RNA sequence: GCUCGCCGGAAGACCAAGGGUUCCUGUCCAACGUUAAUCGGGGCAGGGUGAGUCGACCCCUAAGGCGAGGCCGAAAGGCGUAGUCGAUGGGAAACAGGUUAAUAUUCCUGUACUUGGUGUUACUGCGAAGGGGGGACGGAGAAGGCUAUGUUGGCCGGGCGACGGUUGUCCCGGUUUAAGCGUGUAGGCUGGUUUUCCAGGCAAAUCCGGAAAAUCAAGGCUGAGGCGUGAUGACGAGGCACUACGGUGCUGAAGCAACAAAUGCCCUGCUUCCAGGAAAAGCCUCUAAGCAUCAGGUAACAUCAAAUCGUACCCCAAACCGACACAGGUGGUCAGGUAGAGAAUACCAAGGCGCUUGAGAGAACUCGGGUGAAGGAACUAGGCAAAAUGGUGCCGUAACUUCGGGAGAAGGCACGCUGAUAUGUAGGUGAGGUCCCUCGCGGAUGGAGCUGAAAUCAGUCGAAGAUACCAGCUGGCUGCAACUGUUUAUUAAAAACACAGCACUGUGCAAACACGAAAGUGGACGUAUACGGUGUGACGCCUGCCCGGUGCCGGAAGGUUAAU
RNA sequence: AGGACCGAACCGACUAAUGUUGAAAAAUUAGCGGAUGACUUGUGGCUGGGGGUGAAAGGCCAAUCAAACCGGGAGAUAGCU
């Protein structure tokens, strides 16, 4: 449920947070856990290469199962549960075989659901198989692009993907960036939407919030001086510059694609 | 623990002082100068061969030699090895 | 009020101690010109 | 030596870092010491640092470093696999007392504990670089039980007071005791046992995980403190002997209870939240290669071993960083009495100090303070600086408002002491006794003793009862920025930066973007509800017209147009 | 509950006086702001000079940073003094 916070502070007035009673409180499923090490931005000559990255809340890695490919063996669902390292939620699933994972939470999942894998599996949310049998018109998530790869399209929370159409050894896909992309039909898709489509309602309130999570301050060209970025100084609140990145680049249209190596997967552009 | 030609060599000289006199008349414990490297074990054994006496326990520390200036250059005194050395109640020399 | 110099010897021999000048072509350099210069301490040691 | 004064959440004590003999003793005084110096952190000589269980080394890993081969690069070199290093984190074990001029959890006395080797003996499936468990983890908050510690009483020793009183409801002091061992408490968690079966745990498993029957209701795990023991002891005012007057020896009373009580412990808990909270080994268990009367495992007793280096002294400073014996800087630990909300503040205890030129004088002027007639901002750029306000409880409190606020708005009243209610109350604590008991560190009953705020009534002293230290001044109009934050270390803290929120715009993942001739890496173990760049800057009501210029996006026909 | 309120430690640095051959190459005294957080701090690590880092002041990068420090080209050049 997504709820407003009383003004008992500035900083709480306008907090609206995403609380959700179904996932477990406390600690994880230690044995899909890893250390995870926080980069602060900076590359392997500890140079911050992606800038406004840094502090906020130590984290765990969960080990999510992308792949799903445990085929024909069936799971239940034992539990939801809160992943500091995506926007959606995980479910512990419990296989007939004594296997635990993790997977996607998708939409409407929850304790006690049966999901599973492969060529043959039923048609229901949670459920995997390749896209060369799942019907053209159905809404999936992590989707593969190549066989076996693991998925990569449509994880974040709320997303999907839709199949229009099957030809061939492809399937053509419409992306949530609105594009529309040939993918092979052997890669496997998951039924469903991502869950926790109410992610996108929350509002942080202030900065500390911003802060918690890693992210530190945006600092404005124009508020620099010339030698710092193209957005100069000035004398008093001048602009004049037509608008750069740092580095002298065009930022607002000017397409930076260039991947002729893939160009020809792309069937129609986002718009 | 030994070997005759290294026993030999490892003991240096007795030191004499209030604090080794008493430790003598109160512990009949004595102290010495051993080698810089020698070990317990060998200050034990060698003790036992040569002063021919049964030893308890040996404790020993290092002292660290006074530095002295001299105008505008120092000198420094070596580090030794400082051997409390404690003999059994039947006491002996 | 609080000066420049902050002593830790462990930093002080990683920065520059013997070992650090060995382990890089231009340490080996600092070592040799204060070898021809005739240096008492090459580095700060023990 | 006797007094006086200062600190006492430190100006005491103890660690780390850093220093390195500055420590103790003798001796000396030129130079050093802002003065003299017989003294010194100064000169010279000698002495002094004692460990299985305190630290390091050691085993284990973090960020990160290095890196056989390897990938990459004119050379130099960059990156990186297996590995190997790296604590600021994890991993065995010791305490109280005594002692030196100077060390002591290290010596001594007493009493313990740990992990290995070897033997003996009884029993036995042993085996890892592997599996599984465990180690192993956040923030906030609640409050119950405790101890450290204190206070009073009792107990024991001593006292009878330089000046009125002081044999009593009087005065002073002491009333201390560890680890270990036994007991398994307040309390925390969790159902337990058997059997059978299995696509998981890289093979294997008797272990973990999963499945299915059977059966019992109590089982197990964790756990402060208390009590006992340790202790036949140690410590203990004082006494009696001696003393070179510095000391040393012998001896040694009481050593209890009640109440209060942490920020320490139970608590790695419990409750709750979102920002979702290291690794690896030691350890427990499982098997594989293997070894099978061997080996090995478990136990009791015995026996041996536990090396090496550090250990002095200063440590919020005269010994470290500051050229100085420099108003500076420097991480952690301990927390006594009275008042007090308190770790603020004042006065004290233990302990440490009076800050290494002093003696006089009592001019101007400067510095730092106290008091001030009448006036009361007339000062000045400006109330700069001063002066003022200042506690608790209750009564009461406007516009405006995002309904939280504004608010401690404003303003008012009470406030010491003594007695009564009640020779000490509401409450807190809780003994004897009685009774039950699955008998205990148990339950009920019982209320003794102890402790103890607050109110009302009456009385009473002073000019003044929040008496000192301590401790908001209040209100009205208006510019700017929503707000908490950030910033020019050293003339600017602001209206500047950031900010949540908004928009534009790039980006289909080998992403865009960024560091890199490259390899590699960040982005991200993310995936369009994501990531980057740009602008605007909470929120409310809103955000109109202009594409000629410049910038960008799209276009293919025509013209022009490169190497070739 | 809270980048909540008052207030020591701790972090900071708004005003004034003093000091300015200082006690101090940035302090001292009286006042001041933050004080559960975008807090504060120890140990160790990483980023390197047209480079870093910067809640952006051209701030900081070992007591003078619109291009650190050291050594070298080096006796740069100096129609100036
Ligand atoms: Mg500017
Ligand atoms: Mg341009
Ligand atoms: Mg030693
Ligand atoms: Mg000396
Ligand atoms: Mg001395
Ligand atoms: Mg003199
Ligand atoms: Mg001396
Ligand atoms: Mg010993
Ligand atoms: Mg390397
Ligand atoms: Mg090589
Ligand atoms: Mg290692
Ligand atoms: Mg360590
Ligand atoms: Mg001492
Ligand atoms: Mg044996
Ligand atoms: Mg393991
Ligand atoms: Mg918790
Ligand atoms: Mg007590
Ligand atoms: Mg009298
Ligand atoms: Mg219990
Ligand atoms: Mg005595
Ligand atoms: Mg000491
Ligand atoms: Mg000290
Ligand atoms: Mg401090
Ligand atoms: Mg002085
Ligand atoms: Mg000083
Ligand atoms: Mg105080
Ligand atoms: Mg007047
Ligand atoms: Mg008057
Ligand atoms: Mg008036
Ligand atoms: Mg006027
Ligand atoms: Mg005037
Ligand atoms: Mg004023
Ligand atoms: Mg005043
Ligand atoms: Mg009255
Ligand atoms: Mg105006
Ligand atoms: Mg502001
Ligand atoms: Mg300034
Ligand atoms: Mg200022
Ligand atoms: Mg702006
Ligand atoms: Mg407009
Ligand atoms: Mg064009
Ligand atoms: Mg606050
Ligand atoms: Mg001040
Ligand atoms: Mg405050
Ligand atoms: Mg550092
Ligand atoms: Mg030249
Ligand atoms: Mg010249």
């Amino acid at each position: 449920a997504v709820v407003k916070c009383k003004p008992t502070s500035p900083g709480r007035r306008h907090v609206v947070k995403v609380v959700n009673p179904e996932l477990h409180k406390g600690k994880p499923f230690a044995p899909l856990l890893e250390k995870n090490s926080k980069s602060g931005g900076r590359n392997n000559n500890g140079r911050i290469t992606t800038r406004h990255i840094g502090g906020g809340h130590k984290q765990a890695y969960r080990i999510v199962d992308f792949k799903r490919n445990k085929d024909g063996i069936p799971a239940v669902v034992e539990r939801l549960e809160y992943d500091p390292n995506r926007s959606a939620n995980i479910a512990l699933v419990l296989y007939k075989d004594g296997e635990r994972r993790y997977i996607l939470a998708p939409k409407g999942l929850k304790a006690g659901d049966q999901i599973q894998s492969g060529v043959d599996a039923a048609i229901k949310p949670g459920n995997t198989l390749p896209m060369r049998n799942i019907p053209v018109g159905s809404t999936v998530h992590n989707v593969e692009m190549k066989p076996g790869k693991g998925g990569q399209l449509a994880r974040s929370a709320g997303t999907y993907v839709q199949i229009v159409a099957r030809d061939g050894a492809y399937v053509t896909l419409r992306l949530r960036s609105g594009e529309m992309r040939k993918v092979e039909a052997d890669c496997r898709a998951t039924l469903g939407e991502v869950g926790n489509a109410e992610h996108m309602l929350r509002v942080l309130g202030k900065a500390g919030a911003a802060r918690w999570r890693g992210v530190r301050p945006t600092v404005r060209g124009t508020a620099m001086n010339p030698v710092d970025h193209p957005h100069g100084g000035g004398e008093g609140r001048n602009f004049g510059k037509h608008p750069v990145t740092p580095w002298g680049v065009q930022t607002k249209g000017k397409k930076t694609r260039s991947n002729k190596r893939t160009d020809k997967f792309i069937v129609r552009r986002r718009s | 623990m030994i070997r005759e030609e290294r026993l030999l060599k490892v003991l240096r000289a007795p030191h004499v002082s209030e604090k080794a006199s008493t430790a003598m008349e109160k512990s009949n414990t004595i102290v010495l100068k051993v080698a810089k490297d020698a070990t317990k074990a060998e200050i034990k054994a060698a003790v036992q061969k040569l002063f021919e006496v049964e030893v308890e326990v040996v404790n020993t520390l290092v002292v660290k030699g006074k530095v002295k200036r001299h105008g505008q250059r120092i000198g420094r005194r070596s580090d030794w090895k400082k051997a409390y050395v404690t003999l059994k109640e039947g006491q002996n020399l | 009020m609080k000066r420049t110099f902050q002593p830790s010897v462990l930093k002080r021999n990683r920065s520059h101690g013997f070992r650090a000048r060995m382990a890089t072509k231009n340490g080996r350099q600092v070592l040799a010109r204060r070898r021809a210069k005739g240096r008492a301490r090459l580095t700060v040691s023990k």
